[PDB]
């Protein structure tokens, strides 16, 4: 079955310009205090998350080199230490990861 | 092809006389070649019409459509030249006066099918037109109240003239 | 083909207090040892070049050049000024309307120093009151006052190609003395951006 | 028609869902923080919490050893669960896993993204939301009410 | 007639504005560097005594304008609309600052000033009402208080529940009208003339002039209404979202004149409250508030 006649632009225009078919505005936009960038109320910041995710790779890269092989996951707890920080007695008996950078302000 | 939108940015007004209000700035920006459907892009243009520069940019940042990202890029370029070349003091003091999309030159190809059939393949391109006016978006319209409607109806009745009479 | 050379052969040093100041004219006579031999070189090709009478001819070109800006007489302005001078004068005035007028000169113009295959460069001293008002594309005023006179003292360098038979005196550059007052501020406001940093980087 | 359903349909079948969940659990244990689709992350959150309980039960438990071996493909992790994860969570009675919403992927599919991590880990703290301080005007007004009461 | 006082009061306010404007010739560029936590280090060249903090917010983004209620110029609280004076360091204060105590007081003062405006115009021109002062009470008190002295003719008149509702309607109309808060720093001598009729206002002006070495006093004007302020006030009346006149308490030792302290509560648009919460706050705001 094919259309019996051409559909008029006016009829077509009304269909596409009906409110149901139009793009709706969003009121859930929020600001990120940490980075000062926009975010949604139910969505986290990304500018700061970029630092966190990349820092994780840098920390993970250090971990990968230290292990040196697959299936080498330690059976003991692990800790990350940055330059200017010295291991404590409580840190004994735990895998220690050394980071050349200083302790990040956000990281505690 | 016609590029009159750019020429609108080249218009130079006569020097303003002392007894004249400060002329509001008008900026026309467009992207002539976009690998996007004008019809789909129009949906984005229609919603953003009349909104502020910041509000439109905020919505675009959280939009899922590819065209929305293009619109934000177009908006940013227009804003940059406005301050750089149109002597705009406050970046925030901008609103979307006009937003529309137009058809662009396309490419034609044949669409092959596995069972010996063929189809008409087209690479769609479109143009996008926006005019930005310095200042906040105009206040929204207030719907007429019942009292206003009744007053006009009475006024209309009085305005009536007798038809086909001496 | 070049009819002018960028820069000044010998940079004349203005003395502070010259605006207050015969007198200075004698200083040129004292300094003719440095400049008179140069004056002879211009005289050799011309023989009518005199420091006393040159400023009047130079002044007309300087005033006329500014007048062309009001009418955007680019063709006329090219003849008045050298190729070096033109780009500075008109490039920043694009899509702008300027009202410029010349008030009576505060002091008479006098040649200051000259130092020229031969491009005679003559330094002239000019103090004049002028009015300036520049507007936007939309006509909005952006700089200067329409009818307020501003007294400006500057030294103007003209350059003529001596070798060429068609060589003529055209404005080449302006020497600004350090003691000259700063230019008037713009009406609009500018913003100095803060340092730009990557997400990894932090403000300092 | 998803009324009363308590299980998500993932992978190519129920076995694939277990294997896909098994792979996700093994990866999470190794790294302690993994980013995945919200729907899948929610489904696997319950499994991770129960795994910590199995570690708490004790190494000598035969069922835990069988459970740990099956769920963790990489056998180096089996000592870790009993000697790293289980000791860490001994004080905790639950809520071992923290799941939060991440901005959707800009990969043309706009999948809902979430991050699931084990609490008490040595990884850098996630950017958690901070509640409003009591110094706010509304809270201070409520503080005055509290003092009166 | 009270209207006559407003007319002359408005003129002196207008003439003072012109004198200050004339005092400053030409536009002087002042380098103000942004010390705020967000976007730090930006330097704007602004016109001295003309440019206001709100102009800088406009320069950056619309978010700054909406979320900036006050500005810290060289570590000093400045009104968002107060023209800048010199090169300085500027930071923007918002309602959600970690320590909004300074912000709360400015909102507290502005609400008290707005309440004073309602009282004078609430009554008919026949009645005579003189405002004594705006007592400063902590936010913990649960209500902002404004003291006013009535005439002997009103000694037996107490507002009813409907009358209290009418006052909120007048206050709500002011919020809807959205009148920006004008700010003038004026010497005591001129201020005394502007408020010569109200003896109570005379003493308050003297106190402020006494504290500072000079006689300059902080005067704020909401449209026709003018009053003295203990500190910075809200830029506009539209900030408030919920407004209520909780109750009025008459001071017992009020023989020469009937001094009434009016209790009210207000909330900004940035901080809306639930209906149940607002009802409880209004109930808690109907109790007499003493100064401690
Ligand atoms: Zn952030």
């Amino acid at each position: 079955a094919a259309p019996k006649n051409r559909r008029t632009i006016e009829v077509n225009r009304c269909r596409r310009r009906n409110p149901q078919k139009l793009i709706k505005i969003k009121n859930n936009i929020d600001i990120c205090p940490e980075c000062g960038h926009l975010k949604q109320k139910h969505v986290l910041c990304g500018y700061c998350y970029e630092k966190v995710r990349q820092e994780t790779t840098k920390i993970r890269q250090q971990i990968g080199a230290q292990e040196g092989g697959p299936f080498r996951a330690p059976s003991v707890e692990t800790m990350v230490l940055y330059t200017g920080e010295k291991p404590s007695e409580k840190d004994q008996g735990k895998r220690i990861v050394e980071r050349n950078i200083k302790r990040p302000s956000w990281f505690t | 092809i016609s590029r009159k939108w750019e020429k609108k940015n080249k218009i130079v007004y006569p020097p303003q006389l002392p007894g004249e209000p400060r002329r509001p700035a008008e900026i026309y920006h467009c992207r002539r070649q976009i690998k996007y459907s004008k019809d789909k892009m129009w949906y984005l243009a229609k919603m953003i019409r009349g909104m502020s520069i910041d509000q439109a940019l905020a919505q675009l940042e959280f939009n899922d459509k590819k065209g929305a990202q293009i619109i934000k890029e177009v908006l940013l370029e227009a804003q940059d030249m406005a301050v750089r070349d149109h002597n705009v003091e406050f970046r925030s003091n901008l609103h979307i006066a006009e937003s529309t999309s137009g058809r662009g030159q396309c490419l034609k190809r044949i669409r092959y099918h596995g069972r010996g059939r063929f189809g008409i393949m087209e690479k769609v391109y479109c143009h996008y037109f926006v005019k930005l006016v310095e200042g906040p978006p105009p206040p929204p319209e207030v719907p007429k109240t019942a009292v206003d409607h009744a007053k006009d109806y009475i006024q209309q009745l009085r305005s009536r003239t007798i038809i086909h009479t001496l | 083909h070049l009819a002018c050379t960028a820069g000044i052969f010998d940079p004349y040093v203005p003395p502070e207090g010259d605006a207050r100041m015969l007198t200075q004219r004698t200083e040129r006579l004292r300094k003719n040892a440095a400049s008179q031999l140069a004056i002879r070189k211009i005289r050799e090709f011309d023989a009518n070049f005199k420091t006393k009478d040159f400023p009047e001819k130079a002044k007309d070109i300087f005033i006329e050049a500014h007048l062309c800006l009001n009418n955007s007489d680019h063709d006329r302005l090219h003849t008045l000024v050298t190729e070096h001078c033109f780009p500075d004068m008109v490039w920043d005035l694009k899509y702008k309307t300027v009202r410029w007028g010349f008030v009576e000169s505060l002091e008479p113009a006098q040649v200051v120093h000259v130092r020229c295959n031969m491009y005679g460069q003559v330094t002239v001293r000019l103090h004049t009151r002028q009015t300036l008002a520049i507007y936007d594309r939309f006509g909005r005023l952006m700089y200067g006052q329409e009818d307020v006179p501003k007294d400006v003292l500057e030294y103007v360098v003209f350059e003529r190609h001596l070798m060429n038979p068609y060589g003529s005196w055209r404005m080449h550059a302006k020497i600004v003395p350090a003691w000259a007052p700063p230019k008037q501020p713009i009406l609009k406001t500018l913003m100095i951006p803060g340092p730009q940093l990557k997400p990894w980087e932090e403000y300092e | 028609i998803s009324h009363g359903r308590v299980y998500r349909r993932l992978g190519l079948g129920p076995e694939s869902r277990i294997h896909l969940l098994r792979n996700l659990l093994t990866g999470l244990v190794r790294h302690e923080r993994i980013e995945a689709t919200w729907a899948r992350a929610d489904e696997m959150r319950g499994y991770a919490e129960k795994l910590i309980d199995y570690g708490k039960l004790g190494d000598t438990n035969e069922r835990a050893m069988r459970m740990a071996d099956f769920w963790l493909t990489e056998k180096d992790l089996i000592p870790k669960l009993f000697k790293v994860l289980a000791p860490r969570f001994q004080g905790q009675n639950g809520n071992y896993t923290r799941m939060l919403q991440i901005p959707n992927r800009k990969e043309q599919d706009r999948a809902k993204m979430a991050v699931i991590e084990y609490k008490g880990n040595y990884l850098p703290p996630l950017p958690l939301p901070h509640r409003d301080s009591n110094l706010t005007l509304l809270n201070q007004l409520l503080l005055g009410l509290q003092q009166d009461l | 007639s009270p209207t006559e006082l407003t007319e002359m009061r408005n003129d002196l306010f207008n003439r003072e504005k012109s004198r200050q404007l004339s005092l400053t010739p030409r536009t002087e560029k002042i380098e103000v560097k942004h010390v705020g936590k967000t976007d730090p280090g930006t330097v704007f060249v602004m016109n001295k005594n003309i440019s206001t903090p709100y102009s800088c917010a406009m320069h950056l983004s619309e978010w700054y304008c909406s979320k900036s209620i006050l500005a810290l110029v060289d570590g000093q609280p400045w009104d968002m609309y107060k023209p800048l004076t010199k090169s300085c360091e500027i930071k923007f204060l918002t309602f959600k600052d970690p320590d909004p105590k300074e912000v709360n007081k400015a909102y507290w003062r502005s609400c008290a000033m707005m309440l004073g405006c309602v009282i004078e115009r609430a009554f008919k021109d026949d009645y005579v009402v003189s405002l004594v002062r705006a007592p400063e009470v902590p936010v913990i008190a649960g209500a902002f208080c404004y003291d006013v002295t009535l005439d002997k003719r009103l000694d037996e008149w107490m507002p009813t529940k409907e009358n209290l509702r009418s006052f909120t309607k007048d206050a709500h109309a002011l919020i809807y009208r959205d009148l920006p808060f004008e700010t003038l720093d004026v010497d005591a001598r001129v201020a005394l003339e502007i408020f010569q009729h109200n003896k109570y206002k005379v003493d308050f002006i003297e106190e402020k002039a006494s504290q500072n070495p000079e006689r300059i006093v902080k005067l704020h004007r909401i449209g026709d209404f003018i009053d003295v302020s203990e500190g910075p006030l809200i830029p506009r009346t539209s900030v408030c979202f919920q407004y209520e006149v909780s109750a009025v308490h008459n001071l017992n030792p009020s023989q020469p004149n009937l001094i009434r302290r009016f209790q009210g509560l207000s909330l900004p648009t940035h901080l809306r409250a639930q209906f149940t919460i607002w009802d409880k706050l209004v109930e808690r705001s109907r109790k007499m508030v003493t100064e401690d």
